[PDB]
């Protein structure tokens, strides 16, 4: 009787990243204001289908500040980082997640051999955007059945 | 990325220690593995010590974490006490603009008594069920954490406990995840 394993996650790159591209601070001119958005996968490999499908995902991140809880902080630079912009993570359709332990179904695919989940990220304006570095860190929680 | 040996972790009372696997399958990169302990709470009492708390790993290679129980024999022995192993994979690298993502696998760690009277192959078959109306009451009378799935939302009923999930029908099956992270047979519910 063999013991099931968990799954080696990943996200695209291998380094963990996503690129977001330029932010166009001519374009976030207002709170509300967002950039187009960029697709990422993450990818739990090397585990049996039933574990994957049946775990649970979220994600965890500091808000850019009290006042929008489900964008996150810029990464800050030494140099200073960009202002009124953060990070927001959107499902596959757009919608955007939260950033607390709020966690949901995973609802992998078998899409390329291997249980894949697709993700979406771009810039979200807080007040007018002023240019900086516009890093951004968060940590995906997989928690298992 | 990085994955664990297993779903879960079955630690026997008495035992010193406890070993997990970590595996980096990626030959071309380097992680920060950072793991711990959290109890039902999620509150990282100290009960349960894992080593080391946190170490690099680069390259494909596999580290074994150790978990000791440092809980003085103080949790109860009659039934299974539920707590978290949470490892945390950090990647670690410029080109600018992007998301840095790190995961985290929480499994859960099963604190399993010694000298316990009913066989864990035997413990699902005892599940028993309460309907009302617009929700289902799962009853466990076994000191073991049951986790239910495919029931026909999923439940963690716990040990001499129950637990309720919310136009409904009338028959009903479900089966469960074993010691093994893997799936008993299909059983129908009993009232």
């Amino acid at each position: 009787e063999v013991v099931n394993a968990a799954c080696a996650v990943d996200a695209g790159s291998v380094d963990q990243t996503v690129q977001l591209g330029q932010v166009r601070t001519a374009s976030l001119a207002q709170e509300g204001a967002t950039s187009s958005a960029v697709g990422f996968n993450i990818q739990l490999n090397d585990c049996d289908t039933n574990v994957a499908s049946k775990a649970a995902v979220a994600f965890l991140g500091t808000a850019i500040d009290a006042g929008h809880t489900n964008v996150l902080a810029l990464q800050s630079s030494a140099a200073g980082s960009a202002t009124n912009v953060g990070v927001q993570i959107l499902d596959r359709t757009g919608a955007a997640l939260t950033l607390d332990g709020a966690t949901f179904s995973s609802e992998t695919t078998l899409n390329n051999g291997t249980n894949t989940i697709p993700f979406q990220a771009r810039y979200f304006a807080t007040g007018a955007a002023t240019p900086g570095a516009a890093n951004a860190d968060a940590t995906f929680k997989v928690q298992y059945q | 990325g990085v994955a664990l040996g297993a779903t879960r972790v079955i630690y026997p009372a008495g035992q010193k220690q406890e070993q997990l696997a970590v595996t980096n399958n990626d030959e071309n990169s380097t992680y920060l593995i950072q793991s711990w302990v959290e109890n039902a709470d999620g509150v990282k009492d100290g009960r349960f010590i894992v080593t080391p708390p946190l170490f690099a790993m680069k390259g494909k290679k596999e580290n074994t974490l150790r978990i000791l129980d440092a809980t003085n024999n103080q949790l109860p022995q009659d039934r299974e006490s539920l707590f978290w192993m949470n490892v945390k994979a950090i990647p670690s690298m410029l080109t600018e603009n992007t998301l840095q993502l790190a995961i985290i696998s929480r499994i859960k760690l099963y604190y399993r008594p010694a000298k316990l009277a009913l066989p864990p192959d035997q413990a699902a078959e005892k599940l028993r069920f309460r309907r009302s109306a617009n929700s289902l009451t799962l009853i466990n009378p076994t000191p073991y954490y049951l986790t239910v799935t495919e029931l026909n939302e999923n439940a963690l009923v716990p040990p001499m406990g129950e637990s309720t999930v919310k136009d409904a029908g009338s028959n009903i099956t479900y089966r469960t995840i074993n010691d093994y992270g893997a799936l008993t047979p299909k059983m129908t519910g009993v009232m």
